[PDB]
């Protein structure tokens, strides 16, 4: 019953205040999160701890492919440290930060530590494919970029870059009105 | 303006290789050695335990070998190359271009590496047509940062003007002897230069007192000296001078020929530079800026040909 | 080194930022500081500590040429280190972004507010030293064209003084005190530009609407394509003052010009400059792109009138991806398939009573949709 | 038994699995155990680490959950490998000075006979070093 006043389109306390169609954003991500079917007290219980309900899974999720790390730390990829967080709330349906607060939110647990514990989080290998899932662009901006060398190194596939540096192009070339990182502050 | 089939100058600027030693208390000096690791050999040097600081010393000669070509088949080409030198000096002049060479020399821009983590390193000149009290900076780190703190040098006129008179004259020389002393922590991470193999890391050296030691290269003391170039578009960060001028860190040129300012496209409007030179209204900085990169590469030297 | 925030402001410059530290804190002037913040990068092994300026002039992250990802990578280290409580720099700077306008404008950005890449002053600043002696700081609303008075006085801004000379808060500092003169600056009333000021600042300002600070930005830029000429703040005012009767009066004359100027008549032939020069401008958001839903609903009540004339202009693929936000990928996919109707990319097989109603099927969005203009 | 690692940083991976055995010999005690590295090549140590005198404690259950497991010679430490590495020599020299320091000097020409080096850390402390294993 907080979920169906929620659900309408209305208010029920503490779920947020959103539109019609980020509220259906929010139920198909917490799916994935059981990895079963919709539960729905343990969604009310979720959020009377937000976003420190999030930040207890982020610190979940970093602390534990770093032991079950099969590579170097130096050779991590970001898709093998946060692979399932970071993919799973990029579109939700839309890069708006104001409204997917997934996202908007996870941005702030990201930059925060990049350079903490010897730059790990801002030195994660990426190709030119998940480089356009971040900035919201294609793969002809990216081969654009290395010819004339704005993004420091082609192979799409091979893992060039790092995240710190797609990290902070997103911040001085690539913002938008809505994804950008002056509405979560 | 064609290119000859035989154009070359010669470097009004040479260095030497860079010699290493340290300073031991009671006032002593023993040149630095280094190792030697195979098991594809990597060599590492660092200062010994006991030593208190760590000498550097070289020495470069303004020779002013760019007033005239050094091999030129058409007397067209070299009679144009001739006025412009003579014109750049009477309008413009070498006040600047002879404060950024002396700069590199006179901070630690030539010291690559091993300026980071010291406590302060300081630098002793010794120029040869000179009167005696040898000039000495003090503490650059803190005391030197902006040109003007060069400036407020007791005799900093006094040594910007040889290197005018080794340029302006037609056998100028000006011999100067740099010597440094970094104060590094204990056990410190010092890099020298290193040769080139055909493919893990192997050191230039030279011997010093029957003891093989780490040089800086002669061409890696003079492409420090060189880093004067801030004339490109939208420029951050000074180059190394070289046609088309390269950046080695992000493999890139910029002055790339398509952009019109590498140094064969100025070459061509060698003749167009002098009426503008010889107007009475002050040029722009777009095209000063353009001559000052035109005669920083006649200092470098090469050879200039075509067909 | 270890610093200390000064009261921190919603509406400060980001020039005006690196002047109120560097005066409290024990620095000459702004050059003493810019040296000493660059050495400071060298220390902590920043990579592109060898871009960051040393002119004032350069601060901002638009002017690099490879390094404005290294320049916003040094402005993420000196909020988190060199502080006691965190300032916003970041809030300050004029960050460039890839939202082209109509037709090809670029944009620049700073925070949550995007600019036309026209529209920035670059030769000399203008200012308020009322401002400049109350607030003491510089607003950033004084780096763009299209603000000319201070929105807080009713007073204009200064760009020479009583001797010849210019002034700059870049080269003067934040006091005041000019350079031949060193004197207080002698000042230089109207309401038509007055009230766009207002409402260029952000706040609510009649006849001009309700629209954010990145869309009432994007209108300034569309009025001067339409009147081809130096910006008139009259004219801009009462633009807006009969909507919507004032904005078809252009709409409904357009036409008129174009219809004498009917099958072989296409969409870039009869309403080419009205919707060409208003896709993006800054967004596709209809809640606040005004002039295309207003347009749209112009063009909604006249799709199948005069024998359905709207409905038979031309329209290719590659303007379509214009209309529908989409690629030239999605447009020859809806030809196998047969969806849309009629590769040659720039054929004429596309008409416009064709379009609308795909878009209304297959190409809704939650900005760019009817939903707003019904 | 011998654990296959299958997907791979086996070095960095191999090392991880002696920190467990690093702690598991402080909670009972004991030094009852064997190491034993079969394929031992001249670039890798291989997908084979092995215990011979585990399976069951907490490192290795999340371990094998996942579809990457299975669950004469001397492998003996060598710490004079250690103080060939220049930061120990002057380590060793305040050590031995408890004087001229001028007239120890380098070695300038060394040849270390295959070595191999396994990355790891104190908990003690912040501090990192080095498991330097031979035949
Ligand atoms: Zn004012
Ligand atoms: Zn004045």
């Amino acid at each position: 019953c907080t979920v169906s006043n929620w659900l309408a389109g209305h208010e029920s306390k503490p779920l947020p205040n959103l539109p019609k169609s980020y509220r259906w954003g929010l139920v198909h991500w917490w799916m994935g999160i059981k990895d079963s079917e919709f539960d729905h007290f343990s969604f009310v219980q979720f959020f009377s701890n937000w976003p420190r309900s999030f930040h207890s899974i982020i610190e979940d999720e970093v602390e534990f492919n770093l032991e079950h790390a099969v590579v170097s730390t130096s050779e991590l990829r970001l898709k093998d440290l946060l692979g399932r967080l970071f993919f799973g709330s990029i579109r939700l349906p839309e890069r708006n930060l104001q409204h997917n607060i997934i996202l908007g939110e996870l941005l702030c647990y990201l930059e925060n530590r990049l350079w903490q514990d010897k730059g790990l989080i801002a030195n994660l290998k990426m190709n030119a494919l998940e480089a356009t899932v971040m900035l919201n662009c294609s793969l002809d901006q990216i081969a654009s970029m290395v010819e004339q060398r704005i993004l420091k190194p082609l192979d799409v596939t091979d893992y060039l870059f790092h995240f710190g540096d797609i990290f902070c192009l997103w911040l001085a070339e690539f913002q938008s009105d809505e994804f950008n990182r002056s509405f979560y502050v | 303006m064609k290119l000859p089939t035989n154009l070359a100058y010669e470097r009004s600027i040479d260095p030497s290789d860079v010699c290493f030693f340290v300073v031991w208390p009671d006032d002593r000096k023993t040149p630095l050695t280094y190792n030697s690791r195979t098991l594809h050999q990597v060599d590492f040097c660092h200062v010994p335990y006991g030593a208190s600081h760590i000498e550097c010393s070289f020495s470069v000669s303004f020779s002013s070998e760019l007033r005239q070509p050094y091999k030129c088949n058409s007397s067209k080409v070299k009679q144009t190359l001739v006025q412009l030198v003579e014109l750049y000096e009477t309008k413009i002049g070498w006040t600047e271009l002879a404060t950024r060479y002396l700069m590199n020399i006179c901070n630690g821009k030539w010291l690559w590496k091993n300026t980071r983590k010291a406590y302060c390193w300081n630098i002793v000149l010794t120029p040869w047509p000179w009167n005696g009290e040898k000039v000495g900076f003090e503490d650059i780190r803190t005391n030197y940062t902006s040109r003007q703190d060069f400036k407020n040098n007791k005799n900093w006129s006094a040594i910007v003007e040889m290197i005018k008179t080794a340029f302006s004259s037609t056998d100028g020389l000006a011999i100067f002897e740099v010597r440094a002393t970094l104060h590094l922590p204990t056990n410190a991470m010092v890099r020298p230069s290193q040769v080139f193999t055909e493919k893990s890391r192997v050191f230039q050296s030279t011997t010093i007192d029957g003891e093989r030691s780490p040089i800086l290269g002669a061409f890696k003391t003079g492409a420090a000296i060189a880093t004067i170039d801030d004339w490109y578009p939208e420029a951050t960060e000074p180059l190394r001078v070289g046609r088309f001028g390269v950046h080695r860190e992000d493999v890139t040129c910029y002055r790339h020929p398509s952009t019109g300012k590498d140094f064969f496209s100025i070459l061509q409007q060698a003749e167009h530079y002098i009426e503008v030179l010889s107007a009475n209204k002050t040029p722009a900085q777009e095209t000063i800026n353009d001559m000052h990169f035109l005669m920083a590469n006649l200092i470098k030297g090469g050879m200039f040909q075509h067909k | 080194m270890f610093l200390q925030r000064p009261k921190p402001y919603s509406d400060e410059s980001l020039e005006s930022f690196f002047i109120r530290v560097a005066n409290k804190n024990g620095y000459g002037d702004v050059h003493r500081f810019l040296e000493a913040t660059k050495r400071f990068l060298q220390d902590i092994d920043h990579n592109g500590y060898q871009t960051f300026p040393t002119d004032i002039t350069r601060i901002n992250p638009y002017s690099a040429k490879n390094s404005s990802s290294a320049r916003t990578a040094s402005f993420l280290k000196l909020a988190q280190l060199t502080f006691n409580e965190p300032p916003e720099l970041l809030g300050l700077a004029i960050n460039r972004t890839n939202m082209k306008y109509s037709p090809s404008t670029s944009a620049v950005v700073r925070g949550a507010e995007v600019f036309p890449r026209s529209l920035l002053r670059t030769h000399s600043i203008p200012c308020c030293p009322l401002c400049l002696r109350e607030n003491g700081y510089a607003s950033y609303l004084w780096h763009f064209q299209g603000y000319e008075y201070c929105h807080s006085h009713n007073v204009p801004l200064i760009t020479t003084c009583s001797c010849g000379k210019e002034f700059d808060y870049r080269v003067s500092g934040l006091k005041g005190i000019c350079c031949k003169c060193k004197e207080p600056i002698t000042l230089t009333g109207h309401e038509a530009a007055c009230t766009v000021s207002n409402w260029l600042a952000g706040h609510e300002s009649k006849p001009l609407p309700n629209l954010p600070k990145s869309y009432r930005w994007g209108l300034v830029h569309w009025w001067m394509g339409i009147k081809d000429s130096e910006f008139d703040h009259f004219s801009f005012v009462q633009f807006f003052s009969n909507w919507p009767r004032s904005f078809h009066s252009i709409i409904e004359d357009e036409v008129e010009f174009n219809l004498e100027h009917t099958s072989e008549l296409r969409l870039k032939d009869l309403l080419g400059r009205l919707f060409f020069g208003s896709i993006r401008l800054p967004e596709r958001n209809l809640q606040h792109n005004i002039i295309l839903g207003e347009l749209l609903c112009y063009l909604e009540n006249r799709l199948w009138q005069d024998k359905g004339l709207i409905a038979n202009l031309k329209m290719n693929a590659l303007e379509a991806t214009v209309m529908l936000n989409c690629s030239l990928d999605q447009i020859a996919s809806m030809v196998e398939q047969r969806i849309l109707k009629p590769l040659d990319v720039t054929d004429y097989l596309f008409h416009f009573g064709d379009i609308f109603c795909l878009w209304l099927a297959e190409f809704q969005s939650d900005e760019f949709n009817r939903s707003f203009y019904v | 038994k011998t654990i296959t690692f299958l997907p791979c940083n086996n070095e960095s991976l191999a090392a991880k699995c002696l920190r467990v055995l690093h702690g598991f010999n402080y909670q009972y005690e004991t030094r009852n155990i064997g190491v034993s590295f079969p394929l031992w090549c001249d670039a890798t140590v291989g997908k084979k680490i092995s215990f011979v005198s585990l399976l069951k404690q907490h490192y290795f259950v999340q371990m094998e959950q996942l579809q990457y497991f299975h669950i004469y010679v001397s492998f003996r430490r060598c710490q004079s490998i250690d103080k060939l590495t220049a930061a120990g020599l002057a380590r060793k020299i305040r050590r031995l000075e408890k004087f001229d320091p001028s007239s120890f000097a380098q070695k300038e020409h060394t040849a270390i006979a295959h070595y191999h080096s396994l990355g790891e850390s104190s908990k003690q402390t912040n501090r990192n070093f080095r498991l330097n294993i031979r035949m």
